[PDB]
């Protein structure tokens, strides 16, 4: 639960020569970005996750 | 106090020759084939609510050569208009006339004008 | 073959078409030995905060563009730690890596020249003048060659067939130099030691060098090709001293 | 490096562009062995006859196509004679390779999840509701799953962004997959072994697994470039058991 | 300054298949000549340049 | 493994996009021997002003363009030093090196047979009748077969699909030949020994060899593709010898 104290930084992303496609091809593509944890990855302090929520029994 | 930047003015050139600061002065230039359509100066002056130039970015417009002089008892090969700088007109004679000179002519510009070279080919009989 | 990675500082490059690398004379970018030194004092060597990939704004490639240079250093000069060990030092060291990046499609045609020139003395417009110091560099925006031969007072004469130098453009390739052909690759690198003829000099006053790109055979497409193909330069140091500080420079 | 083939009874693969082959777990399928076995009988191996490359009709990717859904077997139940041994025997074991084949042009664009999900138990549309059977699988036809989100009663909730789980589709990667990319592979191939917590099991009650394909990123061409890219899903048992013999099921 | 007992030939290129082009790519393309020479030329008889002049000292 | 070049005399050819080289037989061209030679007389052996690669003029692969064939010798009876000796000697020995360029772009498709054939007699266009020499050969200029049944006396019957000798035109695979397939390569070479049934035999008499060049699979291109085809062959012999000098034939 971050705060701007252990905050950590962005990234950004920007042309550096542009997009050349010949005739007869699209000129709109897409990127895609896949997340992962390197092999020094940790964690720790087991706390409950915010994301699952009921309202009674039975759910 | 700094004047935006200048710009940059195509087929010319853009001279500074002390800084884009307040009260400092910039010329334009055209190169060699264009004529200069605008200002030839401008200032960093006042403007309401910052400091910008006096005068606009002018342009410069391709120096055009008149159209090429026809040759009695020729022809040209695709005769054309917009005969600008660096570009050429050959020429041709007719069926029985015989070639004579520059067979083909080039436009130039001097003293900032369009201009042919030297005159045009004969066809004699 | 192709496939090549430059690691310098915090930053990396990658590239998948690349043709070689240029070493300038077979020469790589060194410091400055115990007996070619003249200065007395003990050298600042920050080592990763200015030896890393500077990359500056890129320019577009259109059908009819005569060219591009920029000079180095003072196109560094505002960048992080280079410019500014350069600015607080008098006297500056370093070699450089440019890698020159213009990508375009199977259907694009073009070949680029990529030319590094020691000492590239420039000549004004008005044959009986001086260049200015802004028609030599204008920092990280590339000045523009013309396709005519331009006028104006103290503006460089800069034709591109004669490369504003006097000489044929053609010859350059006595340089360190590479080209960038939009049908096998897409990037050049040069690696460029320190040359010049006192062991260290200041950074404000000489022009070490002058990157020149000049588009040999022009763009060309059809139908509905990408229009857009910009040029990107990133310049990295390499083994980079300063020597003689004191108060910051200003200009 | 990018070639392949793969030979399994009287049919073969052959490709060209691959990647790789994704072996699910780094397990590779296999037979059940004397001390992790509970049925008593002698099973039937026939290996040949069944361990072979069964071809499924083919769909057509086109702009807008959310995606595709197999379950495996109940797929494969009319096909030859692992379709019939299916049948006449109450036990079923066998692992699987799916190659799937979708090819374009160098003009052409888009990109295919090809995940395989194991026990991939499924939400009906109404959420106080059941599946039918027919909603999970229509045999050698594809479901689809939906853009937005399905009503009517019985059928799963097949909006792609969950498919069909309650999970994130992003997340799939968790489950042996593979994507098709059309600028640089044409195909994906996942040999995936006997994944259930019971030895053997029957093979008309438990859907194995489900294939998803997904188009990620959706196709897209220009002037006259081909408008029909059609996908063909290839599946192969390998070490198929089955045991109980009995009178042939009906549905 | 070559004569022509001393001529030394001429070079000429053809096509020999020619140009060919799919759709969507220009038609009209360049190639470029480099000269050098090989590892056994060699000059001799040193004389000045005929490409510099000038017409008065301060030049 | 593509790429490929062939030093023969003062003549060299580079290629990138070669398949292989065809040697006719397993058999390459060798000089006759001793034993196996039956004229009492000193050969000329000229070997460097003959066995080199001369260049026929070119062909237009048109959309609809059936096929092509030339004879060998008396193609190559006006070329240099070979087309010398042939005149002035009465019996010759060779054998080629034929080399047929024919590149395309990768939005073109086609495929050509280039087939050399021994003793390739051919039939006249009324069956009751006889050829002409001029029919059988132009010398450097192609002959052209027909996409229908040719008339006409004293011409060859050059249906494609017969080839002139009455055989079929599928089976041709028999003789050494190479394909050109435009999306693959774009040369065919061929190395062809001396195979006739005497030791040496006289040149302008006998066309030792028949080089036919058909087009099974016919050119394409869609909206702005290069119209223009064009087909090089380029011919060079090896082991060349003659026997038998006195005055010059004549034609």
């Amino acid at each position: 639960q971050q705060d701007e104290y252990t905050s950590a930084g962005n990234v950004t992303c920007w042309y550096q020569t542009g997009i050349v496609v010949p005739a007869g091809t699209p000129t709109s593509c897409s990127i895609m970005c896949f997340v992962s944890a390197c092999n020094d990855f940790s964690v720790r302090l087991l706390k409950d996750t915010p994301f699952i929520e009921q309202s009674a029994l039975l759910q | 106090k700094s004047c935006p930047n200048p710009g940059e003015i195509r087929n010319g050139q853009i001279d500074v020759p002390g800084g884009i600061l307040f009260g400092a002065t910039i010329s334009f230039s055209c190169n060699t084939g264009y004529k200069l359509f605008g200002s030839t100066s401008s200032f960093c002056l006042i403007s309401g609510s910052s400091v910008q130039w006096s005068d606009p970015l002018p342009e410069c417009r391709e120096i055009y050569c008149p159209a090429p002089p026809q040759i009695d008892n020729g022809i040209i090969q695709g005769e054309r208009d917009h005969y600008g700088y660096r570009q050429s007109v050959t020429y041709a004679c007719n069926k029985g006339f015989t070639m004579i000179g520059e067979h083909s002519i080039y436009c130039t510009v001097n003293n900032d004008e369009g201009e042919w070279s030297g005159p045009p080919p004969e066809c004699r009989g | 073959d192709r496939v090549r990675s430059i690691t310098l500082g915090n930053s990396t490059i990658t590239t998948q078409e690349s043709a070689n690398v240029v070493v300038a004379y077979g020469r790589w970018p060194e410091y400055l030995k115990d007996n070619e030194a003249t200065a007395e004092d003990q050298p600042t060597q920050p080592d990763v905060a200015t030896c890393r990939f500077y990359t500056l704004e890129s320019v577009t490639w259109e059908r009819d563009s005569p060219g591009w240079w920029w000079k180095f250093p003072d196109a560094l000069k505002d960048m992080g730690l280079f410019g500014q060990n350069m600015y607080y030092h008098y006297l500056g060291r370093a070699g450089y890596t440019i890698h020159v990046q213009c990508n375009a499609s199977k259907f694009h045609q073009g070949c680029l020249m990529v030319v590094c020139v020691p000492e590239a003395e420039m000549g004004c417009s008005q044959v009986d003048g001086t260049v200015n110091e802004h028609s030599l560099s204008e920092g990280e925006t590339a000045k523009k060659f013309a396709s005519t031969s331009t006028n104006g007072t103290n503006t460089v004469q800069s034709i591109v067939t004669n490369a504003g130098m006097g000489v044929g453009v053609g010859n350059l390739t006595i340089f360190p130099h590479q080209w960038i052909n939009l049908r096998t690759n897409n990037c050049a690198t040069i690696v460029m030691p320190y040359i010049n003829n006192v062991p260290m000099d200041n950074m404000f006053r000489h022009h070490n060098f002058t990157l020149m790109i000049i588009p040999f055979v022009p763009l060309d497409y059809s139908s509905d090709s990408s229009t857009y193909v910009p040029i990107t330069v990133t310049v990295a140091p390499m083994c980079a001293e300063y020597n003689g500080l004191r108060l910051a420079t200003s200009l």
